[PDB]
C-alpha cells in the first residue's frame, strides 16, 4: 500500500491507495487512509482501514483536546511532538505521514510542511519536496522525483500526486491502481491557508482518465 | 450538624455575590453567553464540547478546575463510547457530583455557579437546554435564560421583561448587556455564542471589531 | 454518638421532607410508579433490570449515583451468575448497605429514599415485592404500597382508604395521580413494571398514551 | 467453519453453518454461531459453540448497559467502538462479524452494516455488499460474488447465504453442509427497520432442500 | 469544626506575615517589564526567571515561595518539552500558582505566607501588551494592566505609583519612579528586567556597576 | 485557634533554645570559626558539611544530629549527581528552611534547634566568608559578619558587636570568640573548629586539646 | 490541641511512671562500668549487654525498655555487619535511642515511661575514659562522666553518691558505694549487678551473681 | 555517517555529515546532527535527524533548567556528568565545550566523546571523529592537525576529515554541489557557541574539491 | 590493560599502563586507571578511563561520608567490607585492586595492603607482597616473582612496579608500554605513613628509561 505527500508553493497535498491485503489476497478495495486531523493537518498510513482510522481519531482527539484546555492550538512543533509521542508508545506495524501547513510561518508560499517516521519511531521533516511511505514508497519517490518539476500550484501538484500513486501500482501489486470498473480512485487531501479539505471523488476520477488516457 | 450546612452555604453564596455576573440566553440562532469581564486572559466562557457549552462565576482557579475536568471527561467519554454520547444533561450531571462531593468532603466548598448549555446538532430540530448547576450540586433546567454571580434579581426581573423566544444575534445580545449594566463595552465584555449553524464545533467568539459591530 | 446520631438523621430527614413525592403500587398486571416531576431530562424513575424496578425521592445527584451504581452491580451479577440471580431483595439488601455505610462514613448522610419493586418472571405467579430503603440503611418490606419524599402522612392515609388489589392499570393510576395531591403530563412521571413483557418489564407511559389513562 | 453476511436494500442478513471440528473430527452438529446481541445487531464467530455464545452475551450485556445508564442506545459508530475494544482485549482466536441496522442513517435502503475484523483485531465496514469469515470465506466471497446480483430484498438475500454457505460447504471439510438426515440447517438472523428476527428454521429448510435439488 | 472562622483567621495570619516582608513592584515599561525588590541579602532571591519570556516575582517567607519558584521552573520545563516551548504562557503558570496556593490554604495546617507576580512580554518580533499577574495567598488571582505591588505596606506604594506612572517610560526613567514609589541604593535592591527585545531568554539583572549608572 | 497554635509552638521552641547552651560563628581573615561551649568530649555540635561548608547547631542533639545526617546525606548526593562546586552554603541552608518550615508546620512538636551554615571560598579564589542562620521555623537570614545561637542571645550578640575586627587573625578571633561566650570557659569545656580556605579541599579542621592550648 | 498543655501532660505522664519504679545506678571505675540495679525478679533484665564493649540499663516499665533493648541490639549488629565491629560506640547507640524516643514521644499515643543509660567502655589494651548516656523519655541526651542515676527518687541518691565518690574505685569498694547510696531512696536476692569488663578482650559484659557476688559485698 | 570535532587555540570547533541510510538506500540529504546546547557547548550524534535533534534538546533542558534553579551553570564536569547519566539512561554523542572558568583560555576547549558501554572520555590528542566513518576521518586528521592554528584553519581540517570520510565510507554524505547541501559546523570560543554560516563551509569545501583534482 | 601493586618496607606503591582498546583498536593513550581514594587508599581498575575514574568517585564519597557522620574514618577491614558490597551490588566487568596502609597496624613496615578481587565479587587480602590484574597480569606477577627481593625500599620498589607493566606490555598486547614519541608513562601511586600520594610523571619517565637502557 502507498502513500504520498507533495508540497506545492502556497500549501500541501496527501494522496492514498485504496487496496489492502492479506498476503497476496486483496481484502479491500475501499480502504480509507488519508484522514484530515485539525483544521492545517492530515495523517496517512500505509496499513489496515483500522490501524490508519484509529490513529487519526486518537490524533485528532489529542489536538482538539489541547486547544480546549488551552484556548489556542499546538504550533507546528508541538503537533509533531505529540505525534511522535504517540508513535513511539506504540511501537513500544506501520509509520504515518504527516502532511500540515504551518499558520505562524514567515514565508507562507513555504509554509507546508511534511513529516515522516522512520522504523525505530523517529521523525524526520523532509525538505526535498515529497515523500512516500509503504511498499510503493520507492516507485512513487523515483515518479515524483521526475515530475516535480511540474508541481506549480495545488492543482498540478495533485495531478502529480495521483501520477505517483499509478507508477506505484504499475510496479508494486500491493499497491492499488484506479478501478475504472467499479469507479474507486485513490483518496487526497489538499490544505493551505484556508484549512485542510477533502479533495472530491469526481476531480480525482478526471485526473486519473486523463493518465490513463494519456498513456494508451 | 445543621449549623455547618447553613455556615458552608454562607461562606459560598457570599463569595458568588462578590464576584461579577454572567448571563446565557437562548436565541433563535442557539445559545448567547455574555459575562462581564475586563481581562483579556482569564476566561469566564468556554467550550466543552461539539454542541456543549461552559459559562461561570465565582473564584477563578475553582471554576478553571471545573472547566479542565469537565473537558478532560467529555473527551474521554467521546473516545469511549461516541461523540453524540456527550450531551449537555450528561455534563450538568457530573459536575452536579463533583460539586456536591467538594461541598460535603473537602474542608472549602467551590464559590461558584455553572452553566452548562446545549444546542441541536447541525440539520436538526431540538430546543435548546440550559443548565444552573449550584455549589451545593443542585441541578435546575432553565428553560430560557441563566443568570449566574453578583446581584441576582435585578438582572433576573429585568430579563423576565424584555426577553424575545426567536431572538436574532443582534437582538438578543442588547437585551443581554442592558440588564447586566442595570445591576460597558469591547474593553469589558466576553461575548460567545453555541451556533447551532455550525456543521459540527458549535462554540465561536464574538470579539473586538465584529463585537463592536454588534453593539 | 448519640448527639451525632440524632442529628445526621435530622438533616437527611429535612431534605427529603423538602423534595417531591414519588408513590410505588402493585396493581393487576404489575407495578406502576407515579413521581411528582416537572423536569423533562431528569428521571427519579429508573429501569434496573429484567423484572427489577427503580424510584427515588430526595437530592438527584445523589440517587442517581445510586441508580448507576445499582444498575453496575445487577449487570456484573447476572453475567458472573444467571439473569435470575438479580432480584429485588438482592438490589434492595445492596443500597441497604451503601446507605449504611454513608450514613456512617460520609460527612453529610444521602438525603434519599429509595423504592425498588420487581414483579414476577413471564408466565410465573408470584406477588409483587416492593422495598423500602431509608438514609440510615432500614429495609422495610411492604406488600402493597411505598410513599417516598415531601408530606408521606396525608398520601399514605388517603391511599389507605382508596386501596383496592388487583386494581387495572386506568384504575390504580387515578387512585395514585389524587393520593399524591392531598400532600397532569407536564408535573407527573409515570412507568409501569410490566409482568406481562417476556423480558424487560420496564415500560414508561408518556405524552399521548398518559393523557388517555387519566 | 464459516459465517456470511450480506447487505440488501432495506437490510441485512447473516448466517452461519452448524458444524466444529477437533482436527479431523467432527465435535459439533448443533453449533449456533449467529446471535441477536440488540434490537438492531448480529454477532457471529467462526469458532466453538462456547466462544460464539460467550462472546455475544458479553457483547449484548455491554449494549443494555448503556442503554440503562444513559437512557439511549449507542449511536452505530459507539457500538462498533464498543465491540472493537472487546476484541482487542481479548487478543492481550477467531474473530467476530458484526451485522447490524443503522436506525439513524439518513438512507434506509442501505442502512445495514456489516463489521469485520482482521487479525490484528482491527474493525472495517464492508463497503462490497456482502462479507465472510472462516475456514470457508473465500468460497462464499467467491460464491457470493456471482450471485450477488439477484439480491433485490430480504429472501433473495436469505437465499444467496444459504447458497455461500453450501458452497463452502462444497468445498472446504471444516465447514458443515445441509444434514437432509438429521434435519439440521444453517441458522440466520435478518434485520430490517422493524428490527433483528431469527429465521425461522423451516424458511432455511425450504431454501437448503432447494438448493441441493437445483445442483442435482 | 466552623468554616467561617478558620477562613478569616488563617487569611490574617497570611495577611500579617506578608505585611511584615519587605516590598517588591513591577511594572510594565516600554521594552518589557520590570522588577524592582527590596533586598539587602546577595544570595536569597526575591525574582527570578521561570521559562523564555516568563518572569517571577515575590513577597512573603522564603522557604515558602522559592518552594513555589522551584515547582513553576519545573512545571515549565516540563510542558514545554512535553508539548512546544510556546505552550508557556504567564496565564498558564499564574493558574498553577493559583491552584496550588488554593490546595495549601484548603489542606495544609498554616497557609503560605506569600504574594506572587507572574510577569510575560512578547515574543522576539512581536507586537504585544506585556501581561502582569497577581496571585494571592489564598489562591486569587488577578489581572493587573500596568503594575502590581506586594509586601509590606501596599497603599502608600500604590498610590505613590497610580500617580507617577507612564504607559511608554524607558529603563532609566520607570526605574527611577519606581524606586521612589517603595519609599512612599545598590546594596539594598534586587533588580531585574524581562527585555521584550532579546531573541529568547527575557530575563536580564541589572547589578553593580551597571544599576549605578542607571539610578 | 491556628493563630494560638503558631504562637505556642513559636515558644515551645524558643524556650527550648534559650535552655541550651550557646555556639557562635565568625568571619575571620583565613576563614569561619566556631566556637560552642560543649562540656561532652563526644557529642559534637560543630561538623563539616562539605568542602568548603561547615554545620555549627544550638538546641535539643537528637533534633539537631539528625538535621546534621540529613545534611551530609543531600550534600553527597548533589555533588555526585551533578558536580562538588554544586554544593554551597546557599544551598544547604535553603535545604534547612524547607525541612525546619514543613517540621514547624506538620509534625506534632517543633524542633528546638537553630541552625549555622556558613562557606569559605574555594582554594585560590577571592570571596567573602557566607554565614547562614536557619531558625525552627524555616526562617533564613543572611548575617555579613557574625552567628550567635542558643542561650541568652543579646549579651553575647552586643559584647560581639563592640568587639568585631574584620580581617582578625586567628589567636586574635578566638580571643574575641571566647569573650563573647563569657557573658552568658578552657580546653574542657569548648569546641573549636575553623574552615580553613587555606585548605586545598576539605576546609573543615578541628582545633583540639594542646593546639587549641597555645590560642588561649 | 494545644501544643503547650499537651507537652506538659506527657512528660508528667512518663515522669510519673518512671518515678514509681524501682531504681538503677552506673558509675565508672579503676576497670571499667559498673551497673546496680534494685530487681527482686531473677527473669526480668534490666541491665543487658548491646554489644562488645556498649552495656545497657534502664528503668520503668519493663515492656517498653525490653522492646528499647532488643531495637539496640538489633541495631548494634546490623552495623557491625555492615561496616565493622569498631563502628558501633555507646554514642552511636544513644543517638539511636534518643531519635527512638523523641518520635515516640511525638508520634505515638503514651510516651515511652522509661530512662535509660548507655555505657562504653576502651577496647583491649587501650587508654579511654569510660562513657556513660542518660537518654530520657523526650530523647534528651546527656553526657555524664562519672555516674547516672534513673529511676525512682533520683536526688537522694544522686547526693549520696556526688559526696562518696572517687576518681578509681575499685570493684569491691565502687559496689559498696553503690549498694549504699541505693539504700537513700537490699541484697543477693534483690539486686542485679554486671560489669563492663575493659579487661575482657572482646566481650566486656559480665554478670556478677550468687555465690561471687555475696563475697564482693 | 559521521561527526568530527577539533581543538584550536582559543576554542572547539565541531562539523557533521549531512546523510542519513537505511541500509544501502539514502533517507536523507539533509540531516542536522550538531546542536548547540548551551552557551559554550554542542551535542553531535551520528544517528538520524530525530535521534540528533531529540538528544540535544533534552541534554539543553537539563542545562537550562540548573541554571534556572541554581542561579549559575553547571561547571564544564558537571555538564559531562549529566551527560554520562542520559546516555547511560538510554546513539553515542561527541560533546564539544569551551571552559569558561578554565585558567588557560587558549586551551579552554573540550572535547568528550563516549564508547560502547556508555563511558565517557575527555580526549587530549586534540581531535576526535564518531560515527562510521570515523577512522577514516581521525586518519585524516592525524596528517593535518599540525596546519590547525585558529578557528579557520580549524573549521577548514574538519571539512577536509568529514570529505575524507565520505571518499572512503558510503555512509558518510560529501558535499552536494548540486543541491548546495554541505556539513553543518559550530564553533566554540570565549565569546560563546555559534553556527558556521553556510557559505563559509561551501567555500572550504570547493577549494578542497579544488585542490584534490 | 594492567594494574600492579607491590608492599616495600614502609608503605605500598600501585601503578597501571595507559592503553584502552576497542578490540585491536588502540582508543586511548592517556588512560588514568589508579585513583587515590582517601589519604591511606587507591583503587585500581583493569578497564576503560569512565570505570575506572566512577568506580574511585562512588567509593571515595562513600569513605568521607562515614568519616563526616562518624568523626572518626573507616578500620581497613571496614573499607574493604564498604568496597566488598561496592563491587557486589555492580555485578547484580572489571574486578578492582586496592591498595592502602593501615595506620593502625601494630607494624608499621608491614603496614602496607593489597587487595584484589575474583569473578564472584569475593575479596583477597594478598600475602605474597605483590598482585596484579588485568590482560597481562599473569606476565607481570611472573615479572615480579623474580624481581621482588630487589625491593628494598620505596624507590626500588617502584622501579620493579614500573618493570612489570613493561613486561606486560612487551607480552600482551592490550596493556600500553611507554610511549617515548608522546612522553605518555604509566601513573603510579605511593601510600606511607604519611599518606597517599601521586608518583610525579618525571620520576617514572627516568626508570622507564632506564628500563628501556637496560633491555637494549
Amino acid at each position: 500500500x502507498t502513500i504520498v505527500a507533495l508540497k506545492y508553493p502556497g500549501g500541501v497535498v496527501m494522496a492514498g491507495d485504496r487496496r489492502s491485503t492479506q498476503g497476496n489476497m486483496i481484502s479491500g478495495r475501499d480502504v480509507r487512509k488519508v484522514y484530515i486531523t485539525d483544521d492545517y493537518t492530515a495523517t496517512g498510513i500505509a496499513g489496515t482501514a483500522a490501524v490508519a482510522v484509529e490513529f487519526a481519531r486518537l490524533y485528532a482527539v489529542e489536538l482538539e483536546h489541547y486547544e480546549k484546555l488551552e484556548g489556542v492550538p499546538l504550533t507546528f512543533a508541538g503537533k509533531i511532538n505529540r505525534l511522535a509521542i504517540m508513535v513511539r508508545g506504540n511501537l513500544a506495524l506501520a509509520l504515518p505521514l504527516l502532511a500540515g501547513y504551518d499558520i505562524h510561518a514567515s514565508d507562507p508560499q513555504s509554509a507546508g510542511r511534511i513529516v515522516s517516521f522512520d522504523a525505530a519511531g523517529g521523525w524526520n521533516i523532509e525538505e526535498e519536496g515529497y515523500q512516500a511511505v509503504g511498499s510503493g514508497s520507492l516507485f512513487a519517490k523515483s515518479s515524483m522525483k521526475k515530475l516535480y518539476s511540474q508541481v506549480t500550484d495545488g492543482d498540478s501538484g495533485l495531478r502529480v500526486a495521483v501520477e505517483a500513486l499509478y507508477d506505484a501500482a504499475d510496479d508494486d501489486s500491493a499497491t492499488g491502481g484506479p478501478d475504472l470498473v467499479r469507479g474507486i480512485f485513490p483518496t487526497a487531501v489538499i490544505i493551505d491557508a484556508d484549512g485542510a479539505v477533502d479533495v472530491p471523488e469526481s476531480r480525482i476520477a478526471e485526473l486519473a482518465r486523463a493518465i490513463i488516457e494519456s498513456r494508451s | 450538624p445543621e449549623q455547618a450546612m447553613r455556615e458552608r452555604s454562607e461562606l459560598a453564596r457570599k463569595g458568588i455575590a462578590r464576584a461579577k455576573s454572567v448571563v446565557a440566553l437562548a436565541y433563535a440562532g442557539g445559545v448567547l453567553f455574555v459575562a462581564e469581564n475586563p481581562s483579556r486572559s482569564l476566561q469566564k466562557i468556554s467550550e466543552l464540547y461539539d454542541r456543549v457549552g461552559f459559562a461561570a462565576a465565582g473564584k477563578f482557579n475553582e471554576f478553571d478546575n471545573l472547566r479542565r475536568g469537565g473537558i478532560q471527561f467529555a473527551d474521554t467519554r467521546g473516545y469511549a463510547y461516541d461523540r453524540r454520547d456527550v450531551t449537555g444533561r450528561q455534563l450538568a450531571n457530573v459536575y452536579a457530583q463533583t460539586l456536591g462531593t467538594i461541598f460535603t468532603e473537602q474542608a472549602k466548598p467551590y464559590e461558584v455557579e455553572l452553566c452548562v448549555a446545549e444546542v441541536a446538532h447541525y440539520g436538526e430540530t431540538k430546543r435548546p437546554e440550559l443548565y444552573r448547576i449550584t455549589y451545593d450540586g443542585s441541578i435546575a433546567d432553565e428553560p430560557h435564560f441563566v443568570v449566574m454571580g453578583g446581584t441576582t434579581e435585578p438582572i433576573a426581573n429585568a430579563l423576565k421583561e424584555s426577553y424575545a423566544e426567536n431572538a436574532s444575534l443582534t437582538d438578543a445580545l442588547r437585551i443581554a448587556v442592558a440588564a447586566l449594566r442595570a445591576g460597558l463595552g469591547v474593553a469589558s465584555l466576553e461575548v460567545a455564542v453555541l451556533d447551532a449553524n455550525r456543521p459540527r464545533r458549535a462554540f465561536r467568539r464574538i470579539t473586538g471589531s465584529a463585537l463592536q459591530a454588534l453593539l
